[PDB]
């Protein structure tokens, strides 16, 4: 799943 | 014109008021989601919060010695003597950052506290031609320069896999044991308005403030170069994000050196 870091 | 859909969209959470106007259509103030401007927890999640656990200075100054304890930890403390980042602070490795606490000897104004000192920039939610809603300063803002945190629901690893909405997680990876999220979706600040640009003014850095329980870092955003009024804010998603969704839109973030158009 599409995660922001 | 510039139709104002709402004077503060936090409800006046924030020391400064976030309001939302929108100037390209119809869609009123955005509401499918509860703003809160601290995480929150929908399963229980055992934090440590055991006093008795911090790492905490002793400094008998403002903690701009070569001694404070909690600069240490951070390697140095990275905070100008107005709380701006220095020069030297490395924006492509960013170090985990520890903010001197209830625990240390130090005044409630000691220079090693800045996130936790609450919004301090004059900012603005609005509607966007090309990518919906979007974040917006209405002032200068330097560089090294605390903006806004990544504040959402702290949930596991697991949860994160199984929710129909990865729009608005936010990955926080703990090595040492398991990783977690902050989703955005249903309750989050300001910063789940934020997009991604390919030449970001801002940076998100890992920060420990109130606990040092590794596993709960908290996210901290600081401009990257100088941020002019009127600009909006945008920051890296990262290649996870883009791996996943890219494969249904391309990004619109309009750089000459954009990466995942
Ligand atoms: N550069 C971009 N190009 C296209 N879509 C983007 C870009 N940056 C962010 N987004 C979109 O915005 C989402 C991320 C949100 N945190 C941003 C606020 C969002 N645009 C909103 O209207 O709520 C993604 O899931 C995308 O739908
Ligand atoms: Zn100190
Ligand atoms: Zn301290
Ligand atoms: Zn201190
Ligand atoms: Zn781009």
């Amino acid at each position: 799943t599409a995660r922001k870091v | 014109v510039e139709r104002i859909v709402s004077r503060d969209i936090a409800r006046g959470y924030e020391r400064i008021p976030i309001p939302c106007v929108n100037a390209v259509d119809s869609e009123p103030c955005p509401s499918n989601y509860k703003y809160v401007s601290q995480n929150c927890v929908t399963s229980p999640m055992n934090i440590d919060r055991n006093i008795t656990h911090l790492q905490y200075c002793v400094c008998i100054d403002d903690c701009s010695s070569s001694n404070c304890m909690c600069g240490q930890l951070s390697m140095r403390c990275w905070y100008d003597k107005d709380g701006r980042l220095l020069p030297e602070f490395n924006m492509a490795e960013p170090p985990l950052i520890f903010e001197c606490n209830h625990a240390c000897s130090c005044w409630r104004n000691c220079r090693n506290r800045v996130v936790q000192n609450g919004l301090r920039a004059r900012l603005q939610l609005y509607r966007t031609r090309d990518m919906g809603w979007g974040v917006r300063s209405l002032q200068d803002i330097p560089p090294g320069t605390f903006v806004c945190e990544y504040v959402g629901e702290l949930i596991s690893d697991s949860e994160a896999d199984v929710r129909e909405e990865d729009s608005y997680l936010f990955d926080l990876d703990n090595k040492d044991g398991e990783v977690y999220c902050i989703d955005a979706r249903f309750y989050g600040n300001v910063s789940r308005f934020i997009n991604h640009h390919c030449e970001p003014n801002l940076v998100p850095v890992r920060v420990f403030m109130a606990h040092q329980d590794l596993r709960f870092p908290r996210i901290a955003f600081f401009s990257t170069r100088l941020i002019e009024a009127g600009e909006q804010l945008g920051f890296d998603y990262g290649e996870r994000f883009w791996d996943i969704k890219g494969k249904l839109f391309s990004c619109r973030c309009g750089s000459p050196k954009c990466r995942h158009s």
